[PDB]
């Protein structure tokens, strides 16, 4: 069982942008399925729901007249058309499953797709290491200068996630996004092992391996 | 639509406590009533519906209570990876959907000192006419920490960030970043670049440094 989006990234104020969910797993054309959004550090706010045949549809109101929820049970999808967004409109969508008993409710959700309201554009990251020097030792990978969020980091390619911090990012001054992701290690393992930092940014498609050494 | 409010608005408490939150409808829902888990950074988890009755798999220390207007939701022995953000959410009546404003849940822990750890620019960054450097402080306890640079044992000021991790979900610590950022010609006009610490767990400030070369 398992919902898994797209479409998420930048969007200019008042243009449009459209979310995708699709599902595998389970009898999709059984369950109705919800649109749920959160603003940073925020709670969680329901936007839209769409019937399991797709005939009933309801929504939020400050999204009334603005936003389309749609379906298609033979493609197991289901959509969120975003028209004339707002800043407001800047948050993470999860879409979640739901079914008629009352809707039980939200048993199973995406993993969320950022969506930011922003003139700026899509920028990459470049990925600088962080070198370990002089029982504990810590190394890590700069990723610096991208937009919009997120980026996503692993340790030799999900094998190494003890003692791993990726920090939340901060927001630069140049208006570009920055952060860190850092492990400790034990000092007699450097030289001896591998350590690579893999970082992906899906909105500008940038996939970087670095290889961090002493 | 049906408000739901939650109480307390955040709370801090020990391994193995019993923790109670409270949601609250404005009008009567019966028994709809389904409550959330957020663990930082993860999706919300579904814990239990109709007030009290736990989803499959969910650990037997979650248990629910109330009917009408007043409900409740008790942990009966907190446990590290249970922080995060709990909602609890209506469906006696749609639309809208409604979830509380949620509740923050924080483990209180012995206090622990920050292993400090600082990190040049690299070369390859130094090319792009740009030096960062950061200083990490390591799985420390309370959240609270002061970190200053000096440069040439010169104080830096606004020329620095921080990041603060959200608290881990098995040690209950804390982690932060500062990254001082200057131009590569501002970079290689000094020498001595350093980060104090200053927390709780350190009797005295500690000074983590390098010369630039």
């Amino acid at each position: 069982v398992q919902l898994v989006e797209s479409g998420g990234g930048v969007v200019q104020p008042g243009r449009s942008l459209r979310l995708s969910c699709a599902a595998s797993g389970f009898s999709f054309s059984h369950y109705a399925m919800h649109w749920v959004r959160q603003a940073p550090g925020k709670g969680l706010e329901w936007v839209a729901v769409i019937s399991y045949d797709g005939e009933n549809t309801y929504y939020a109101d400050s999204v009334k007249g603005r936003f389309s929820i749609s379906r298609d049970n033979s493609k197991n999808t289901v959509s969120l058309q975003m028209n004339s967004l707002r800043p407001e409109d800047t948050a993470l969508y999860y879409c979640a499953r739901d079914r008629i008993v009352y809707y039980y409710g939200m048993d199973v959700w995406g993993q969320g797709a950022t969506v930011t309201v922003s003139s700026a554009s899509t920028k990459g990251p470049s990925v600088f290491p962080l070198a370990p020097s002089s029982g504990t030792a810590a190394l890590g990978c700069l990723v610096k200068d991208y937009f919009p969020e997120p980026v996503t980091v692993s340790w030799n390619s999900g094998a190494l996630t003890s003692g791993v911090h990726t920090f939340p990012a901060v927001l630069q001054s140049s208006g570009l996004y920055s952060l860190s992701s850092v492990v400790t290690v034990p000092s007699s393992s450097l030289g001896t092992q591998t350590y690579i930092c893999n970082v992906n940014h899906k909105p500008s498609n940038t996939k970087v391996d670095k290889k961090v050494e002493p | 639509d049906i408000q739901m409010t939650q109480s307390p608005s955040s709370l801090s408490a020990s391994v193995g406590d019993r923790v109670t939150i409270t949601c609250q409808a404005s009008q009567d829902i019966k028994k709809y009533l389904n409550w959330y888990h957020q663990k930082p950074g993860k999706v919300p988890e579904l814990l239990m519906h109709d007030a009290s009755n736990l989803e499959t798999g969910v650990p037997s220390r979650f248990s629910g209570r109330g009917s009408g207007t007043d409900f409740t939701l008790t942990i009966s022995s907190l446990q590290p990876e249970d922080i995060g953000t709990y909602y609890c959410q209506q469906y006696d009546n749609l639309p809208p959907l409604t979830f509380g404003g949620g509740t923050k849940v924080e483990i209180k822990r012995t206090v622990a000192a920050p292993s400090v750890f600082i990190f040049p620019p690299s070369d390859e960054q130094l090319k792009s006419g740009t030096a960062s450097v950061v200083c990490l402080l390591n799985n420390f306890y309370p959240r609270e920490a002061k970190v200053q640079w000096k440069v040439d044992n010169a104080l830096q000021s606004g020329n620095s960030q921080e990041s603060v991790t959200e608290q881990d979900s098995k040690d209950s610590t804390y982690s932060l970043s500062s990254t001082l950022t200057l131009s590569k010609a501002d970079y290689e006009k000094h020498k001595v670049y350093a980060c104090e610490v200053t927390h709780q767990g350190l009797s005295s400030p500690v000074t983590k440094s390098f010369n630039r070369g």
